RNA sequence: AAAAUAGACUACGAAAGUGGCUUUAACAUAUCUGAACACACAAUAGCUAAGACCCAAACUGGGAUUAGAUACCCCACUAUGCUUAGCAACAGUUAAAUCAACAAAACUGCUCGCCAGAACACUACGAGCCACAGCUUAAAACUCAAA
């Protein structure tokens, strides 16, 4: 599910006094009047809060997996409309491959975080075919 | 560089043909050349600037072109 | 007229050698139109060929299971119930009919 | 010439230069080493130079 | 600073209340986006 | 986001121009927009003859409507401009002020 | 329908490719090598179905021309050109005598694929299509001291 359109942008969510503000400025500063990239940023921020131990550390493998997952969701939403977009088809298939690679590395290094990631993002890890 | 500033954009077209000058004539750095080109086309298609000639009202502006 | 032999073709129903070429030959000419009557002797091996040809593109299959694809009918004028499956007309008859096994 | 860096490792003289002959109790050697990190340099060299001799003996 | 700037700016927006008045005021005003440049890189206001 | 509507309206008398401006701004607000400013660039001869709604125009009034609209609004508004008969030409662009000056030094 | 100027630009894209304007989506990946067999694309032939047909146009007709005319000029119109659906890599070096020659200055390391005379020779014992007489489809022997 997407964030509500009334949610404030990530950059305008900790500014002091944002609750003492007129409705019109709230609309101007919401996801209703921004392109899709802020909504994806909000999704990423929510997942980082929900899954990882340190939401601020973005270089960790779990953070990269979450980022690639939101990107993959974006590609699937895009291809649901542009069925003949071969470039974005390539991008989606590749991104799935590297997310599988990151999941393999996380499994081999940190199993607890791997379980948490797989539960939080609804990812079913599958072992590669032998032939 | 704004597409509505037809005076500035007319300082970079041929008075007799309306063709856009190149950077060897205008002397602009390539980035501003690209901005001027895109602005000129935007103005032409949005009904702000003539295409086959330079608007006569702007024939007496300073000549910044080496032609 | 008198009995006319159009072709002599070596097959082997067990290994399916020459069966596909037989189907291609049957689906390439103007004169091979209509019903097919698979005559033969007892040990000629008719049943194996019938089973082979039954499970192929030659048959107009409506289902996959060989029980329904082929039907049993009494031979006209007798009680000899025999198998049969429906076939396709050869290709020249779309640009511009039943199989029959007889007693050995 | 002989292929690979340090081809002398692939000579029976080098392989028999090893001096480690294990007691009958030892059955398994597992060697955990890191490909990167200066502190493991000797360990890396241990894998490169002396494992063939140990296995040979 | 951006938020405060919007606090001050949102006051003078065309709502559905002051629509007609602002439309007439716009019809009673003209704006000019044309300026010229010299070889010295100086803006020559019209 | 923030958009600018450049509008070329038919050369008409003031009451009808006001009516058309009210109608278009009302459409913008109906599609979810917050209109910021309305600026009149003036009545002027067109750079070239423009054929619209089975009529040939040589003169027109130029207007700018700054607004903030939800992204899905733009396409709809375009369709509406395609139906209004008093508009020779309407074009919606991302507002130039949002594009921040590149640091060419 | 396809995009003069900018473009004396050399950007984007994995490659093929992309240069009219606006808007919306949107441009994978924090080591490298590793696919005939996995997934995506891309191009090149040749046929098969239907469809459009302005224009051009192999073939095919018609007209004019020397003294075997123009093969070559003109007219008309096909297939076709169109639209669908189908059939060496990577990292580091310039130190050395660089250096069979010719190209394209030579190098290392590391990995994959490939190579061990002419010979990717020749040949139809046969096979398929055909249905008496034709078409398509091969390796090996064998020979030689060359290539
Ligand atoms: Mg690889
Ligand atoms: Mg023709
Ligand atoms: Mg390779």
């Amino acid at each position: 599910d997407d964030p509500p359109p009334s949610t404030l942008l990530k950059d305008y969510q900790n500014v002091p006094g944002i609750e003492k503000v007129d409705d019109v400025v709230k609309r101007l500063l919401s996801l209703e009047m921004a392109n899709k990239k802020e909504m994806l940023k909000i999704k990423q921020e929510q997942f980082m809060k929900k899954i990882v131990a340190n939401p601020e550390d973005t270089r960790s493998l779990e953070a990269r997996i979450i980022a690639l997952s939101v990107k993959i969701r974006s590609y699937e939403e895009h291809l649901e409309k542009h069925r003949k977009d071969k470039a974005h088809k390539r991008y989606l298939l590749m991104s799935i491959d590297q997310r599988k690679k990151m999941l393999k590395n996380l499994r081999n290094t940190n199993y607890d975080v791997f379980e948490k990631i797989c539960w939080g993002l609804g990812i079913e890890y599958t072992f590669p075919p032998l032939y | 560089v704004d597409y509505k500033n037809v005076q500035l954009l007319s300082q970079f077209v041929s008075p007799f043909t309306g063709c856009i000058y190149g950077r060897h004539i205008t002397g602009l750095c390539g980035k501003k050349q690209k901005e001027i080109t895109k602005a000129i086309k935007r103005a032409q298609i949005m009904g702000f600037m003539p295409v086959t000639y330079k608007d006569p009202a702007y024939l007496k502006d300073p000549k910044v072109c080496n032609i | 007229s008198r009995t006319v032999v159009r072709d002599v073709r070596l097959i082997s129903a067990k290994t399916g050698y020459g069966v596909e070429e037989l189907i291609s030959a049957l689906q390439r000419s103007w004169r091979y139109r209509g019903d097919v009557y698979l005559v033969g002797a007892t040990n000629a091996g008719k049943s194996t060929l019938f089973n082979t040809l039954l499970e192929s593109d030659y048959c107009t299959a409506k289902g996959s299971e060989a029980i329904d694809r082929a039907t049993i009918s009494p031979w006209p004028g007798t009680t000899l119930n025999l198998l049969k499956f429906p076939i396709c007309n050869p290709t020249p008859y779309r640009m511009f009919h039943w199989f029959y096994d007889t007693p050995g | 010439p002989m292929k690979g860096r340090f081809p002398i490792r692939r000579t029976l003289q080098y392989l028999s230069q090893g001096n480690v002959v294990f007691k009958d109790s030892v059955k398994v050697m597992t060697v955990n080493y890191n490909t990167h990190g200066e502190l493991g340099e000797g360990a890396r060299k241990f894998v490169f130079f002396n494992i063939p001799q140990i296995q040979y003996k | 600073r951006e938020v405060l700037q919007l606090q001050e700016e949102v006051k003078n927006f065309i709502t559905r209340e002051n629509l007609e008045a602002r439309v007439e005021a716009a019809l009673d005003s003209r704006k000019n986006y044309n300026w010229a440049i010299t070889r010295e890189g100086l803006v020559v206001r019209p | 986001p923030r958009y600018e509507l450049a509008l070329i309206l038919k050369a008409m008398q003031r009451p009808e121009t006001a009516a058309t401006l009210k109608r278009t701004i009302e459409a913008l607000m109906d599609r979810g927009a917050i209109v910021r400013d309305l600026e009149n660039l003036g009545e002027r001869a067109l750079p070239y003859r423009i054929s619209a709604h089975s009529q040939q125009h040589n003169r027109g009034g130029y207007f700018l409507v700054d607004f903030y609209a939800p992204t899905a609004a733009v396409e709809s508004m375009v369709e509406h401009l395609s139906r209004d008969i008093d508009v020779i030409r309407g074009n919606i662009v991302k507002h130039p002020l949002t594009q921040e000056l590149k640091e060419c030094e």
